[PDB]
RNA sequence: AAGAACCUUACCUGGUCUUGACAUCCACGGAAGUUUUCAGAGAUGAGAAUGUGCCUUCGGGAACCGUGAGACAGGUGCUGC
RNA sequence: CCGGCCGGGAACUCAAAGGAGACUGCCAGUGAUAAACUGGAGGAAGGUGGGGAUGACGUCAAGUCAUCAUGGCCCUUACGACCAGGGCUACACACGUGCUACAAUGGCGCAUACAAAGAGAAGCGACCUCGCGAGAGCAAGCGGACCUCAUAAAGUGCGUCGUAGUCCGGAUUGGAGUCUGCAACUCGACUCCAUGAAGUCGGAAUCGCUAGUAAUCGUGGAUCAGAAUGCCACGGUGAAUAC
């Protein structure tokens, strides 16, 4: 897609990471950040990325090495 | 000899030069004519050569740079009647009823704040 | 205006062809700056126009404009009661700018091609004073003297 | 991209040219800011006007 | 060959330190060109009055860039020296280059 | 003909009947007629059979018309089915590449509404 | 407002500090500073390294840092009637 | 090497330093003879030459305590300070101010050609090579009448399209890419391929403009990491009508 030659992820949430890749999926871990682009080693594990007031649950699947955290975060409630 | 004029119009810079002879039209080292003559200012720089005299009487050497179109053709043209002077400028006083010993002063006028051109007012609501 | 005169520049007769008429027609005709366009079109016009009608060149336009030149023009004005439309007997200037004038909407307005035809088209029921140029013209000398006396 | 080089973003971001704003000197205003002067453009004004700025002057070109 | 170009603010005055270069250079020696004109820099300026709303109006500033060009053909290296550094220049920057 | 296409692209120039075609457009109906080796002015029905038999292999090349619309609509409906916020504005009906909505989202929202 | 991705940005939900982000002022200890680490979203707290310098009058002092004290600092807070 | 290129000429252009000229002055007529006016003269420029700068006494207890200063009031372990993410970009709507269209004086393709004003060192970045292009790698020259961005477009010459939601038009949306930055996720620009809504010229009503103007096409700057259809600046083409 885009954003060039590949692209970025976050370190103090990739030692969490490995964690949860290493002992398997446990609960959603609660991070700040939204930043990082999921790559397959995110998958099947529970994960809580802010929308500016809460983490919300996302847990990981196939394609979402498509997809930053951020994506599936709603930051403007609607009637 | 040689009978000089200079000329401006827009900012564009012209020399002309004469001497007698069956004068082709030379600008800037090559035909007026081979720069589209047919179009670039047509008849218009050959007024000195219409109203008080023929053409083929005079040779003339022509180097002028920028304008467009009628950006470039009023220098040359003010140049050239200036340099229509084979013996003495008298059909000057000829060419002044016509009015082409008299460049046009004109030039673009600026951009100024508030204006969406130079006399163009934006519109506003109600009144 | 009401206080100081006008009175413009006499523009430039048309190279070759040699009519100062035809160079102000061009010079209403004219679109958005484009004088170009304007003596592109005019001559392809002029010649279309006097290969149809087989007549000469100067006279074809000049011959199609007399028809559709009225003597007079009508005037919105009030003094009294609720507006009235007034006539007023044209300038013999305005007379021939009104002429032209009437020319580029309509050559705008017909189902024709391209405006080098379109408008050669006009002058052709101009010329045959049969098509929009005369319906135009002969508006005018109906209205008027139902109001004449108004200033 | 490459190996470790890359994951080395442990920077404070205060290193970014996307970070310092450019406020203007005397008075801290983030608006208005000419970079010739390094002022917002009242101060310029109020300097200028009082000729303390050298070889600056009105124009009526 | 050796040459100054000269920057200032005021063209009387450029000027006075392009006349001291020439009466300078043939009192110690010769071989000077004067003042080349060269086009001027106009540095123009537009800002917004109001400390608040109002973009209608604004004021134009200007600050003209007046630059000389002397040049010394000079070979008359021992008082080249002379003509140099003794000069204060009218108070306005010069640059001095090979 | 149909072209190997579904769409009978009749009485065009070659360039526009393959433009006409879903899923070629101005660049790739270059591209495709100059594999061919077929000429852009010439009308497309006229020309002889066995070019139009070269056009009829070489359209099929390149993914076109309702194999291209289905794939499109399966990765929008895939994407929406995930719950990511640009696919949700697929099903929302709302500007999905961030256009404002304040005013101007008239194309997409559609008709004006009471 | 001549430039809202963070910063900007003032506001919100969150994480923090309270002589403080910045002044003026004392004491006491420490060169300033250049390296690296764990835990944290980061601010940060909590580290190990190392360095330990121009004036000196041998109680120092200026550059400058950290800690503590009280006078205080601060506010895009309010009032353009 | 017949390229202003290299002697040279500095004539001449341009530039920028310094100056001249136009003052109702020259004449006639008209006008209370005066003031003034009309017309013509001569003259490159004639009746305030054109533009710009330049804003009377005073008006709205106008606007601005968020540029700043500041009387008074208030909070001062919080209304201060620091930091992360979010928001300021939402959306059944209404309006203002702009851009782009609805085309044939035009689209699309090839060839061909005159500018004017700028800016530039944590910059601008030729040239050369590489890439579908956006762009990428290597890299001179110049703190600028030199070098760089930078190869001005409309226009003009030929050819195609022919009245159609089109070889018009671009919305929306898909897929695949490039560029900046700690960062493109809410929330960037930009490229490529594909898709090809609306629109076939807009109600009542209303705005601007008297000449290099209106109109129309390009270019540039400030702002600036990256950010424009805005604003600010420059020129090209260039009118109509004013009883």
């Amino acid at each position: 897609r885009s954003l060039k030659k590949g692209p970025f992820i976050d370190l103090h949430l990739l030692k969490k990471v490995e964690k949860a890749v290493e002992s398997g999926d446990k609960k959603p871990l609660r991070t700040w950040s939204r930043r990082s682009t999921i790559f397959p080693n995110m998958i099947g594990l529970t994960i809580a990325v802010h929308n500016g007031r809460q983490h919300v649950p996302v847990f990981v699947t196939d394609e979402m090495v498509g997809h930053k955290l951020g994506e599936f975060a709603p930051t403007r409630t609607y009637r | 000899n040689q009978y000089y004029g200079t000329g401006r119009r827009k900012s564009s810079a012209a020399r002309v030069f004469i001497k007698p002879g069956n004068g082709k039209i030379v600008i800037n080292q090559r035909s007026l004519e081979q720069y589209f003559g047919r179009e670039t200012a047509r008849m218009v720089v050959r007024q000195p050569l219409e109203l008080v005299d023929m053409v083929e009487k005079l040779d003339l050497y022509i180097t002028v740079k920028g304008g467009g179109i009628s950006g470039q053709a009023g220098a040359i043209r003010h140049g050239i009647t200036r340099a229509l002077m084979e013996y003495d400028e008298s059909l000057r006083s000829e060419l002044r009823k016509a009015g082409f010993v008299t460049r046009d002063a004109r030039q673009v006028e600026r951009k100024k704040v508030g204006l969406r051109k130079a006399r163009r007012r934006p519109q506003f609501s109600k009144r | 205006p009401r206080r100081r005169v006008i009175g413009q520049r006499k523009i430039l007769p048309d190279p070759k062809f040699g009519s100062e008429l035809l160079a102000k027609f061009v010079n209403i005709l004219m679109v958005d700056g484009k004088k170009s366009t304007a003596e592109s079109i005019v001559y392809s016009a002029l010649e279309t126009l006097a290969q149809r009608s087989g007549k000469s060149e100067l006279e074809a336009f000049e011959v199609a404009l007399e028809n559709v030149r009225p003597t007079v023009e009508v005037k919105s004005r009030r003094v009294g009661g609720s507006t009235y439309q007034v006539p007023v007997e044209v300038r013999p200037v305005r007379r021939n700018a009104l002429a032209m004038r009437w020319i580029v909407e309509a050559a705008r307005k017909r189902g024709d091609k391209s405006m080098a035809l379109r408008l050669a088209n006009e002058l052709s029921d101009a010329a045959e004073n049969k098509g929009t140029a005369v319906k135009k013209r002969e508006d005018v000398h109906r209205m008027a003297e139902a109001n004449k006396a108004f200033a | 991209r490459w190996n470790a080089v890359l994951k080395l973003q442990t920077l404070p971001r205060d290193s970014s040219p996307s970070r310092q704003r450019n406020r203007c000197r005397q008075t801290g205003r983030p608006h208005g800011f000419l970079r010739k002067f390094g002022l917002s453009r009242i101060k310029v004004r109020e300097a200028a006007m009082r000729g303390e700025i050298p070889g600056l002057k009105k124009a009526s070109w | 060959r050796i040459r100054i170009r000269l920057k200032a603010f005021d063209h009387r005055l450029i000027d006075q330190a392009t006349a001291e270069i020439v009466e300078t250079a043939k009192r110690t020696g010769a071989q000077v060109r004067g003042p080349i004109p060269l086009p001027t820099r106009k540095e123009r300026f537009t800002v917004l009055i109001s400390p608040h709303v109002n973009k209608d109006a604004r004021d134009q500033y200007e600050i003209r860039t007046h630059l000389r060009l002397v040049d010394i053909v000079e070979p008359t290296e021992k008082t080249v020296d002379a003509l140099m550094r003794l000069d204060l220049a009218a108070g306005v920057d010069v640059q001095i280059s090979l | 003909a149909r072209i190997a296409g579904i769409n009978i692209p009749d009485h065009k120039h070659a360039v526009i009947a393959l433009t006409s075609i879903y899923g070629v457009g101005k660049t790739r109906s270059k591209a495709i007629l100059a594999a061919a080796g077929i000429a852009e002015d010439v009308k497309i029905s006229e020309l002889s059979e066995g070019q139009i038999d070269t056009l009829r292999d070489e359209v099929a090349k390149f993914v076109v018309e309702g194999d291209l619309r289905r794939e499109i609509s399966m990765s929008i409906k895939r994407l929406m089915d995930l719950g990511c916020y640009r696919g949700l504005r697929h099903r929302r009906g709302l500007p999905v590449r961030g256009q404002r909505t304040k005013t101007n989202a008239r194309t997409r929202k559609g008709p004006r509404k009471p």
